[PDB]
């Protein structure tokens, strides 16, 4: 008996290892929007990973983003000087 | 509703850190010696040391010891008992006063009792592993484990529960698709009803489907219960189960109130004694409030004086509003407070002066603000001095009608014109006794 | 004092060579 | 101090650079790397049907307009499976202390 | 939300060209499912079964020398093959994404358009870089693409998605030269045999014997470059199966203790080569003591990709090491990732993050170029930046302003 | 530990899918419905800039609607000078005409990425110029445009200044940056020094 329970236990791990869930249940899950409240009940929505929405005028100035590996922002104070 | 009370705006006897006396002394003004007091026997009852120590809180009337009372009981808060009573309410024409008494301290005492129960649900999918026939006998057929597939909302989990339950599960109607509540160590299954997704639109039934069970199948649920000791005197007086009990008329008579001490004590405290030092319950003490005690009988001052003596009894805080008066029940018999010299001895009496004019009209302004209306200076002042010639719970009842005068009469605020037009429609009795 | 100040000024004149310092001293970049 | 001072400028912006920790782009985290934009965010989510925490995820539109919802690995993904129990409402503390319990609802 | 904004696909029959093996598939797909040798059996036989049988001649030619198409006629023969074969699509019904290499000449790149749009009449065409897929094909925009094909090693670094044409780093050091030591090492050790190709049946051989076997009695194959093409098979094979990688500096005190390791030729003869099976992959990262060539002057795998990364503008060398992209056969190699990533380490200058990007694990990183040319070909955006038919005919063929 | 940021995949990660099952369930849900045809029709994208025609996946229900993608292709604000403007204007001794057409050439086809118009630069046809010297020639020819049609200062020497001095520190040989590590190390523990002294006084 300690045997068997040895072997349907290895089983049992044997089939946790493979997939634990595949499924969205896009029933409700595809529509529905998500939702939290952080330690201070501040909310905020879920962003969703959208392809490219089209630009209707000449907003989203070019970022440049490789750029921003050593570079921040633009303060608006300077040395003010020749 | 908010339904403001008569004095509400009590939150608390409103001393500093220190334990000293202030003005704004959350909502109650004045009586620095009475409240500071108040504190002490305050953190008295939260040190729970000591038992049958009675107040009292004497004083000429209008001095608001209710109001103090008040206030130290929200300062205890909700989480001790606090069980006010009049003396009054001891006259009871069903049971004696002096098990009134016993019953009241009973109430003032609170126990709190925890219960942890570790139990298991979830879609059942019953199934029985064949097994050989015990190694110790010969052959055949048996079985030595019974496997439950529990499934809850989270996900599914097995439990190769003890064969013997295999009566229980045939017992009540555990077919695969329904939620069982199983428990730890009793086992019993009680089955809770069908699922939900099974619950076809066309089927005509009730309390029979029960949603799925959110939440792991292993389930450890700790509730918490406050009862009070009359509480568990009640419940075990009464019976309960067959018994021929369902009878109306020889039945219907459930008054039977009247209470023994040998259940009161002995059995119940050594139950309770038991569930505490197990770590089942914990003792919550609490206080009786006792105002009007110059209405008791002497037969009652004589059963206090004793009860107090007990190490079981609680805080008692008594509020007499008379003076030197005859004791109820006694002939010709004058005592101070009309409470017996002998019971005087075991109570801490706590002196109350007069409200300073200037404290009086702190009072209505209080009033005036925790009723929600704005009231001028002149009519404050107006308010203040008539509550300096007469009583002064006149003046604080003088504000809704003036508000409500006002608000008829086109104005919002209570201008002087309006509290002189209503201490001419309302008057006190002071004046009032020029018959 | 005895050893601090001697270290402090051979830090001061290794900090900067020519202007090529890692900490600080980074031309900042232009808008475009 | 040498020829390249900063002394020199005119009528424009000049962007100022992040010293002491050099940046990536905006898919890596902000305490790790820089500027993590939060569209390459995984943070842990529950799911409608289901009553278990699927762990560290982030929603995304995959082609034909279905959307998906990847997933992440970390912390053994076991004790996220017991987070259930911290957000309907030592393996208890940490299930808190790992997050600010900024999971997902519905 | 109806994703109006997803994505299209539309034909574009991706053929990504390469030395060693050809590959092609339709678009939107994730893996190709063409993939064969790209040598033809010249006598034309292009296919894995058929560069297997025996004839008159069958002689083995590359039409790419260099990663450079040179002989068009093999060319287009292979392409015809292909599709007949294998896709059973006509010419004129999808337009193709073909690859090529950075380093690809003007007049090539036209010849090649204009047998794109002559001779097949292909609806649309669109000629990307290689790197640019490869690129693509991890969703990087900036890295350092470090080709290591057969016949090449170049870490080609792109900028916002363009190759820099001046990165490059045409190193000789590739799969052809691991091959070529194996063959030598082989020759030194034992006698290089065909694979079955000739082996009629083998025998049970104690490990170090020598080997028994019967002879077939089919065609001589006078052709000797079809015996070292059939050759080179099985050195291949011998590189991928066994064939590790060192870890260090390959001193010659911890390979004579590491574990030994087995391998069987074609005709059952067992050998061991736990002892140097190290020794021929140390010329790619450290090209200074192959005994092929002992005065030669070449820079290895870390040392061709700081070069590179160099001889680029310094405002984006931060993009390229922190987004090092690994592709090619040679990589697939045990122990090869590991090593690269340790010697650009100990190289790379500190205070620049450097990062592996983890796609060791599948054998996708040969099928990179592929991948991304499926991956652009998918985007809806990028519609519009195909050669159609009617820019050809207009009288332009001109895919330099195009691409 | 905190939350997870990758781009593409982690290593044993997997994502769940769309729920298709209980067809039982759910056979009078999709069994009330039909499916609108879906037809390989051919497309018109305007941005095309010629005649050609492709086919794509769309239902038969929106015949038209000629493309969603069409809306992307916008082009960069790149002025298009004549010849007499630059032989008033922009005429420069080192710089030519026709050295001008093909740095603004360059500018249109990869839209102001100098960085690969240098790169694709044609430094036969022109000697060899650097990056900072296109743009400074590009900005000055924009800004003398915008006037004479009628943004900001570019200045070469910042580009002079930032570019060699971050060459020569990404050139740091091993010891003399462990050298700068180490002066960096003194410094902070100088500034802990000075913070002690400051807060006993
Ligand atoms: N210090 C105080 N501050 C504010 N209101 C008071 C104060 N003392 C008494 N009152 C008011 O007096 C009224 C009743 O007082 P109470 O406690 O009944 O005294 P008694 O019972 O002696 O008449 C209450 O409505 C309360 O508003
Ligand atoms: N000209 C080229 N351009 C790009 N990739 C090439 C080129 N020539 C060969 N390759 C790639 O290099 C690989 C060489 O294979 P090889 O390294 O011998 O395989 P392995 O080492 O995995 O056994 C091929 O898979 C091929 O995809």
């Amino acid at each position: 008996n300690l045997k068997t329970l040895q072997e349907r236990e290895a089983r049992l791990r044997l089939e946790q290892e493979e997939a634990e869930l595949l499924t969205y249940t896009r029933e409700d899950a595809y529509s529905m929007e998500y939702v939290y409240e952080d330690v201070d009940g501040q909310t905020e929505v879920m962003p969703l990973w959208t392809p490219p929405t089209p630009p209707q005028d000449d907003s989203d100035i070019y970022l440049d983003s490789v750029m921003c590996l050593m570079y921040e922002a633009t303060p608006i104070p300077e040395a003010k000087l020749p | 509703t908010q339904r403001i009370a008569s004095h509400s705006h009590v939150k608390g006897l409103g001393l500093d850190e220190s334990g000293l006396a202030k003005q704004a002394a959350s909502g109650l003004v004045g009586q620095e010696n009475a409240r500071e007091a108040c504190g002490v026997i305050v953190e008295l009852i939260k040190s729970k040391k000591m038992a049958g120590r009675a107040v009292l809180l004497a004083g000429p009337p209008g001095t608001g010891k209710t109001a103090l009372a008040l206030a130290i009981a929200q300062e205890l808060g909700s989480k001790v008992p606090f069980c006010p009573m009049v003396g009054s309410e001891v006259y009871s024409t069903e049971i004696k006063k002096t098990e009134v008494l016993m019953e009241n301290f009973r109430r003032a005492i609170g126990l709190r009792i925890k219960e942890t129960k570790e139990v298991y649900e979830g879609e059942v999918t019953e199934l029985t592993p064949c097994e050989t026939e015990n190694p110790m006998g010969g052959y055949g057929k048996t079985i030595s484990h019974v496997i439950i597939g529990l499934k809850t909302a989270k996900g599914t989990k097995q439990l190769k529960l003890d064969p013997s339950i295999f009566e229980s599960l045939q017992k009540e109607r555990v077919e695969a698709g329904d939620v069982i509540y199983i428990e730890a160590n009793s086992g019993a299954v009680k089955r809770q009803g069908r699922c939900d997704t099974y619950a076809t639109e066309f089927d005509l039934e009730a309390e029979e489907y029960v949603p799925l069970p959110k939440g792991d199948v292993h389930k450890k649920k700790e509730i918490i219960q406050d009862v009070t000791l009359h509480d568990l005197d009640v419940a075990n007086a009464r019976p309960q189960g067959g018994q021929d009990i369902l009878s109306m008329m020889g039945q219907l008579m459930k008054p039977k109130k009247t209470e023994i001490t040998d259940k009161l004590r002995g059995e119940i405290n050594k139950v309770v004694n038991k569930y505490i030092d197990q770590g089942i319950a914990e003792l919550v003490p609490g206080v009786l409030f006792v105002d009007e005690v110059h209405m008791l009988d002497i037969e009652c001052f004589t059963y206090l004086h004793r009860a107090l003596e007990s190490s079981i009894a609680p805080i008692v805080i008594f509020a007499s509003n008379r003076g030197n008066c005859v004791i109820r029940g006694t002939e010709d018999i004058t005592s101070p407070h009309g409470i017996p010299l002998d019971l005087l001895d075991r109570v801490m009496i706590i002196r109350t002066m007069l409200y300073t004019p200037q404290e009086m009209k702190q009072i209505i302004k209080i009033r005036a603000q925790t009723e929600g209306i704005n009231i001028s200076e002149e009519a404050l002042n107006h308010l203040g001095e008539i509550g300096t010639k007469t009583t002064l719970r006149y003046s604080v009842q003088l504000l809704t009608p003036a508000n409500l005068l006002a608000k008829i009469n086109g104005k919002d605020s209570i201008e002087k014109e309006h509290v002189e037009e209503i201490s001419e429609l309302f008057y006190d009795a002071k004046s009032s006794a020029k018959i | 004092q005895i050893t601090l100040e001697n270290q402090v000024h051979q830090r001061i004149a290794e900090l900067r060579k020519a202007g090529l310092w890692s900490q600080r001293r980074l031309p900042k970049l232009q808008e475009a | 101090d040498g020829p390249f001072a900063f002394r020199r400028k005119a009528g424009c912006q000049y962007y100022a650079p992040h010293l002491d920790q050099t940046g990536n782009w905006p898919w890596t985290s902000p305490k790790d790397g820089g500027l993590g934009d939060v569209r390459y965010r995984y943070c842990l989510t529950t799911l409608t049907v289901p009553q278990r925490c699927i762990g560290f995820a982030r929603r995304r539109v995959g082609r034909g307009g279905r959307v998906l919802l990847d997933r992440a690995h970390s912390d053994y993904d076991s004790v996220f499976h017991h987070l259930d129990l911290e957000m309907l409402s030592s393996k208890d503390l940490s299930q808190i202390l790992v997050n600010i319990k900024s999971c997902r609802w519905r | 939300s109806g994703g109006v904004y997803g994505g299209d696909e539309v034909g574009a029959l991706v053929f990504d060209i390469g030395s060693y093996t050809v590959r092609a598939g339709y678009a939107g797909e994730d893996c190709p499912k063409v993939d064969f040798p790209t040598a033809i059996g010249m006598v034309y036989y292009i296919d894995t079964n058929a560069l297997r049988v025996p004839r008159e001649n069958m002689e083995a030619i590359s039409p790419l020398k260099n990663g450079m198409v040179e002989d068009w006629d093999s060319f287009q023969a292979i392409l015809d093959h292909t599709y007949k074969m294998h896709v059973k699509s006509e010419a004129s019904l999808h337009p193709v994404l073909m690859s090529e290499a950075p380093w690809n000449t003007r007049a090539k790149r036209e010849k090649l358009t204009e047998l794109m749009f002559e001779h097949y009449n292909i609806p649309a065409f669109f000629l990307c870089k290689t790197a640019v897929l490869t690129a693509f094909a991890n969703g990087r925009s900036t890295g350092l693409i470090l080709d290591s094909g057969a016949t090449h090693t170049t870490a080609i670094p792109v900028h916002d998605g363009y190759v820099l044409q001046q990165g490059i780093v045409k190193s000789p050091l590739a799969g052809d030269f691991i091959t070529m030591q194996c063959r030598e090492l082989f020759q030194e050790m034992n006698i290089e045999l065909v694979p079955p190709y000739m082996i009629a049946s083998k025998e049970a051989v104690r490990e170090g014997s020598p080997a028994n076997w019967k002879r077939k009695e089919k065609l001589p194959q006078v052709t000797r470059s079809w015996h070292n093409y059939m050759c080179n098979c099985v050195i291949q094979d011998f590189q991928a199966s066994v064939l590790q990688v060192s870890d260090s500096t390959y001193d010659e005190q911890v390979a004579a203790q590491m574990p030994t390791v087995h391998y069987e030729f074609p005709n059952g003869y067992n050998c061991d080569f736990g002892a140097e099976r190290l020794k021929i992959p140390e010329g790619l990262f450290d090209p200074s003591n192959v005994k092929g060539l002992s005065g030669n002057t070449m820079l290895g795998v870390s040392h061709v990709v700081t070069t590179s990364v160099g001889m680029c503008d310094i405002d984006i060398r931060p993009g390229l090491y922190g987004s090092v992209i690994v592709a090619g056969g040679n990589t697939l190699i045990q122990s090869f990732t590991d090593r690269l990533n340790r010697e650009l380490s100990q190289k790379t200058p500190p205070s620049m993050r450097l990062k592996l990007i983890a796609n060791n694990t599948t054998v996708e990183r040969r099928f990179s170029s592929w991948i991304g040319g499926s991956i652009l070909a998918s985007l809806g955006t990028f519609q519009q930046m195909w050669i159609s038919k009617q820019e050809y005919e207009e009288g332009g063929k001109q895919c330099v302003e195009r691409k | 530990y905190a939350l997870l940021y990758s781009d593409k995949k982690d290593a044993p990660p997997l994502l769940p899918s769309d729920t298709g099952q209980g067809y039982r369930t759910v056979k009078a849900k999709l069994g009330s419905k039909k499916v609108r045809p879906w037809k390989w029709m051919p497309f018109t994208n305007p941005a095309r800039k010629d005649g050609a025609m492709f086919f794509h996946w769309r239902r038969a229900a929106e015949e038209g609607k000629d493309y969603p993608f069409a809306r992307f292709n916008k082009t960069v604000q790149v002025p298009v000078y004549s010849e007499q403007e630059y032989q008033l204007y922009l005429h420069d001794d080192a710089w030519t005409k026709a050295e001008t057409d093909h740095l603004f050439d360059l500018s249109r086809r990869f839209d102001l990425r100098f960085v690969v118009i240098h790169d694709r630069y044609d430094h036969q046809q022109f000697k060899k110029r650097s990056v900072e010297d296109l743009k400074e020639r590009y900005y000055h020819i924009c800004a003398k445009l915008a006037n004479v049609r009628a943004r900001r200062k570019e200045q070469l020497e910042r580009l002079y200044n930032r570019t060699p001095e971050q060459v020569a520190e990404e050139e740091y040989l091993l010891q003399e940056l462990r050298k700068i590590e180490a002066r960096k190390k003194e410094r902070e523990k100088r500034s802990q020094d000075l913070q002690k002294l400051i807060t006993a006084a």
